C-alpha cells in the first residue's frame, strides 16, 4: 500500500532525473549551437 | 536551430504528460 | 467536479498545442533539411 | 536524415502515449 | 553530438513514461 | 470488457512498436554520427 505507492511515486522522482538531464542538454546545446 | 527547438518541443510535451500523468495517479489513488 | 474535469482534460487542449507546434516543426524541418 | 526521423519517431511515440492517457482519464471518470 | 544525446533522453522518459502509464491502467483494471 | 481491455493493451504493443524503431534509430545514429 502506502510500500507500492513510495515504489510508484518515487519511478514518477526517477522521471522527473529524466526530464533535469533533458533540460541541462536543452540549455548546453543551445548555447553550444549558438556558438558554431 | 529548427531540430534543437524541435527538441525542447518535445521536451515541453513530455514533461506535461508526466504532470498529466501524476494528476492521474492522484484520481486512482482518491479512488481508494 | 465537471471545473476540475475542465482543467485537466482542456491541459489535455495544451498538450494537443504542444503536439500542433511539434508536428509544424517536423514538416518545417523535413523539407528545409532536404534543401540544404 | 536519421536524427529528424528519430525527431518523428518520438513524436509518433508521444502523441500514442497521449491518446492512451485519454483513454486511461475516460476508464477514472467512467469510475465515479 | 549533444542532439543524438538528448534523442536519448527523450527516449528514456518516454520510455519510463510507458511503464509508468502500464502501472496506471494496471490500477484501473484492479478497480473493476 | 476482456475485447477493450484487448484493444487498449494490445495500442500500448504498438507504442512498445514506436519506442523499437526509436531505440533502432537510436543506435544507428550514434554509430553513424560516430563515423562522420
Amino acid at each position: 500500500w502506502e510500500x507500492w505507492d513510495x515504489a510508484i511515486a518515487e519511478y514518477a522522482x526517477r522521471i522527473e532525473x529524466l526530464i533535469x538531464a533533458a533540460q541541462e542538454q536543452q540549455e548546453k546545446n543551445e548555447a553550444a549551437l549558438r556558438e558554431l | 536551430s529548427g531540430i534543437v527547438q524541435q527538441q525542447n518541443n518535445l521536451l515541453r510535451a513530455i514533461e506535461a504528460q508526466q504532470h498529466l500523468l501524476q494528476l492521474t495517479v492522484w484520481g486512482i489513488k482518491q479512488l481508494q
